C-alpha cells in the first residue's frame, strides 16, 4: 500500500 | 477514447502552462549548507513537498488521467527524479555556473564537492543548464519535454496511447518552434537536439538514484517515506 496509491487519487 | 488527441497544439500547450507546479522555497536559515547533513536535508526536504505538486501536476498531464492507477504510479515512481532534475536544470538558466534549487538556495560545485559523488552530478547538471540556455530553451518547450519524461521514462517497464500522446506532444513542440519562425530544417534539427537531452537527464537520474540509496543505507539524513517508497521503486 504505497503512499502515491493514495495520493494519486485525491 | 482519450480527449489528449483531441486537443490542438495550442490547447496543448496552455493546458501544460496551466498546470505548472509552483516554484517552492527552502527553509529560509541564511546559512550556505556545506555539510551532508544540511544539504542533503534541504535537498530532501524540498524534493518532499515538491513530490506533492508533482504528483497533481502529472494529473492535469493530458492523456495522463487516462490510464490506470497503477500505470500512473509506475511512470511517476520512474520519472519522479527526472522530473525533480530537469526542473532544477529549467530554474537554474539564468544563473550559469549555479544551480537554483530554490530562490533561497543557489548552490555551486564548491558545495557538491563538501558530499563525496555530488560535485560529478553538479557539474553534469549546471552543463545541462548551459545548454538549455544556450539554445534559448522556451517555457513552453520546457513544459512539453517535462512531460514527455513523464510518459516515456517508463513506458516500457510496462498501449499506444502514450505512443499516440507522444506523438501528439511532438506535434505540439514542431508547432512551437515553426510559431517562432524556426526553417524546417530548423525544426526537425531543434526537435533533435532537445530529445538527446533527455538521454542525458536520464543519466544524472540513474546516478542520483544510487547516491540516495547509499545515503538511505547510511541513515543519516533522514528520508521521508515518500521518498524511500519512491526511491525503493528502483530496486
Ligand atoms: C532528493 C532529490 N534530489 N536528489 C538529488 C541529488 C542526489 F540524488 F544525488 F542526491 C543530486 C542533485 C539534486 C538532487 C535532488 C533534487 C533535484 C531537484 C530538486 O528540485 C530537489 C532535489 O532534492
Amino acid at each position: 500500500h504505497k503512499i502515491l496509491h493514495r495520493l494519486l487519487q485525491d | 477514447n482519450s480527449l489528449a488527441l483531441s486537443l490542438t497544439a495550442d490547447q496543448m500547450v496552455s493546458a501544460l502552462l496551466d498546470a505548472e507546479p509552483p516554484i517552492l522555497y527552502s527553509e529560509y536559515d541564511p546559512t550556505r549548507p556545506f555539510s551532508e547533513a544540511s544539504m542533503m536535508g534541504l535537498l530532501t526536504n524540498l524534493a518532499d513537498r515538491e513530490l506533492v505538486h508533482m504528483i497533481n501536476w502529472a494529473k492535469r498531464v493530458p492523456g495522463f488521467v487516462d490510464l490506470t492507477l497503477h500505470d500512473q504510479v509506475h511512470l511517476l515512481e520512474c520519472a519522479w527524479l527526472e522530473i525533480l532534475m530537469i526542473g532544477l536544470v529549467w530554474r537554474s538558466m539564468e544563473h550559469p555556473g549555479k544551480l537554483l534549487f530554490a530562490p533561497n538556495l543557489l548552490l555551486d560545485r564548491n558545495q557538491g564537492k563538501c558530499v563525496e559523488g555530488m560535485v560529478e552530478i553538479f557539474d553534469m547538471l549546471l552543463a545541462t543548464s548551459s545548454r538549455f540556455r544556450m539554445m534559448n530553451l522556451q517555457g513552453e518547450e520546457f513544459v512539453c519535454l517535462k512531460s514527455i519524461i513523464l510518459l516515456n521514462s517508463g513506458v516500457y517497464t510496462f498501449k499506444d496511447h502514450i505512443h499516440r500522446v507522444l506523438d501528439k506532444i511532438t506535434d505540439t513542440l514542431i508547432h512551437l518552434m515553426a510559431k517562432a519562425g524556426l526553417t524546417l530544417q530548423q525544426q526537425h534539427q531543434r526537435l533533435a537536439q532537445l530529445l538527446l537531452i533527455l538521454s542525458h537527464i536520464r543519466h544524472m537520474s540513474n546516478k542520483g538514484m544510487e547516491h540516495l540509496y547509499s545515503m538511505k543505507c547510511k541513515n543519516v539524513v533522514p528520508l521521508s517515506d515518500l521518498l524511500l517508497e519512491m526511491l525503493d521503486a528502483h530496486r
